[PDB]
């Protein structure tokens, strides 16, 4: 029985009332459980048989749904409450979970801060050449990376990375790698870092010569 | 308190046998519990492995269930998880966890009785099976009951299992097509009968290739009580690589404010622990998650301070790699 959790992702502020739902392939009358992950932690127990309340949670969080169709309701959120949750079938073997809805913190938007930094000089004194970009303290989430060689755009040897939403600022930061040998990198000039987002109809370029 | 304490490696060589163990406190394994077992993989949800019965029962997620053992033993307060032929995939955070029959509290002096079946609700033609009815502790009297022929059979072999329940048990050694049917329990207590528990579909299956049958086909429950994960364990991280201790290449990153960075590469396992200035330099920070860079890590880290402390000052990333016993330091110098 497939458990689908809509939406993957919501944007919200303290204070704030929302609703997260899940719905099953198959009618599962009220054998439905809501689980509570913070960030870097084990999950929790919220919500047993679709409406009850584990001992020990806050009234805000409020369960409801019979069938197929199942809704979460956490009233006057709170910082703690800012974390994943998934929801799990356990009438029929076997109980699965839902994929998660990530509940983020809705900060104004933010542009990225762009830097690139070309193959350091021990590391090409070895054989090797790594160009870095950073993508530091956007929002929203959605950005998109572009390498460009000389003009051309390349696809191949890039490696991206992601943090989780910073736990003071709210923001998030993206670090992008292109590696190539020393070879390679001694053929072109020019190596150009592309960063497309929300807050811009025009890229942010980055580059360097040589 | 109730706690579940995770044991194990932290590395797994690929194609081998992972073994986990978990060791409960402040309760009995030996109860009406299914002790469980969950994983996360590095960036996914959550992922459902098995769990195993008071009888000694095994259940196992389809996806994975011929690689799967899950055992227990009542001596030690514990119960365990092997993995044969692991693989990459197998990569994972695990959870042990403890499944119960919660419920909201609605009956307090004769509550709702319960029916299970031993080991189960399909049997094999000729082969046994066991009826568990569960009341509460000081019933005198534990009636089973048929649907379509409206037989019963009555048992004063009452006995309290723990201080707010009892049960009683009925055996049927050989089945047969007329044994399958719909099953209920009811308790005689204090000059009064109980309300009747829910329905239970016992099925007795043909010996033939072409035998086949509210949940799915032969997904048929074995209790009329929905057991719930309560309790969970903070976890035990496995990583499984065939890869080799190897200690990390750590390269500079060099260009109101100014952003500098260090390159950590290649290196086995994870974690890293990277700081700027001996932790004096931690306000403006940004350290990446590491990247698989062919069987071999990498990651970044990114400082950001003001242009009137650099290159005047200077900046240095201090890289420590525990399982390799290396501790590196490397000063930002300026491009021309
Ligand atoms: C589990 O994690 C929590 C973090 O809130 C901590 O309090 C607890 O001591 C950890 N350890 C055990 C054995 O539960």
């Amino acid at each position: 029985i497939r458990m689908t959790q809509s939406p993957s992702s919501l944007s919200a502020s303290p204070g704030d009332k929302v609703s997260i739902t899940c719905r099953a392939s198959q009618h599962i009358n009220d054998s439905l459980a809501w689980f509570q992950q913070r960030p870097g932690k084990a999950p929790k127990l919220l919500i047993y048989g679709a409406s009850n309340l584990h001992s020990g949670v806050p009234s805000r969080f409020s369960g409801t749904g019979s069938g197929t169709d199942f809704t979460l309701t956490i009233t006057g959120l709170q910082s703690e409450d800012f974390a994943t949750y998934f929801c799990q079938q356990c009438n029929c073997f076997p109980p699965d979970f839902g994929q998660g809805t990530r509940l983020e913190i809705k900060r104004a938007d933010a542009a990225p801060t762009v830097s690139i930094f070309p193959p350091s000089s021990e590391q090409l004194t070895s054989g090797g050449a790594s160009v870095v970009c950073f993508l530091n303290n956007f929002y929203p989430k959605d950005i998109n990376v572009k390498w460009k060689i000389d003009g051309s755009e390349r696809q191949n040897g890039v490696l991206n990375s992601w943090t989780d939403q910073d736990s003071k600022d709210s923001t998030y930061s993206m670090s992008s790698t292109l590696t190539l040998t020393k070879d390679e990198y001694e053929r072109h000039n020019s190596y150009t870092c592309e960063a497309t987002h929300k807050t811009s109809t025009s890229p942010i370029v980055k580059s360097f010569n040589r | 308190e109730v706690q579940l304490v995770e044991t194990g490696p932290g590395l797994m060589k690929t194609s081998g046998t992972l073994s986990l163990t978990c060791a409960v406190s402040g309760d009995y394994v030996n109860t009406n519990r299914r002790w469980s077992w969950v994983r996360q993989a590095p960036g996914k949800g959550l992922e459902w492995i098995g769990e195993v019965h008071q009888s000694g029962r095994t259940n196992y997620n389809p996806s994975l269930k011929s690689r799967v053992t899950i055992s227990v033993d009542k001596s030690k307060n514990q119960f365990s998880l092997k993995v044969d032929s692991v693989t990459a995939a197998d990569t994972a955070v695990y959870y042990c966890a403890r499944a119960s029959p919660l419920k909201s509290q609605r009956d307090t002096d004769l509550p709702r009785p319960s029916i299970s079946a031993e080991p189960g609700t399909v049997i094999p033609l000729g082969s046994h099976v066991t009826f568990v009815c569960r009341g509460p502790v000081g019933v005198q009297t534990f009636r089973l009951e048929r649907e379509r022929n409206y037989l019963y059979s009555d048992t004063e072999d009452v006995s309290q299992t723990s201080p707010s329940e009892s049960e009683a048990r009925f055996r049927i050694d050989s089945v047969n097509a007329g044994n399958a049917g719909l099953f209920r329990c009811i308790y005689y207590k204090s000059r009064k009968w109980s309300e009747q528990s829910d329905y239970l579909e016992l099925v007795v299956k043909g010996e033939d290739v072409t035998w086949a049958l509210a949940c799915p086909q032969g997904e048929l429950p074995i209790s009329t009580d929905i057991y719930y994960v309560d309790v969970w364990g903070n976890g035990t991280t496995v990583t499984v690589s065939s890869a080799k201790t190897t200690p990390p290449s750590v390269y500079p990153l060099a260009p109101s404010m100014v952003t500098l960075g260090c390159l950590v590469k290649g290196y086995f396992p994870e974690p890293v622990t990277v700081t700027w200035n001996s932790g004096s330099l931690s306000s403006g920070v940004h350290t990446f998650p590491a990247v698989l860079q062919s069987d071999l890590y990498t990651l970044s880290s990114s400082v950001t301070v003001p242009s009137s402390t650099w290159p005047s000052e200077t900046v240095t990333c201090n890289v420590a790699h525990p399982a390799s016993s290396t501790k590196v330091d490397k000063k930002i110098v300026p491009r021309d």
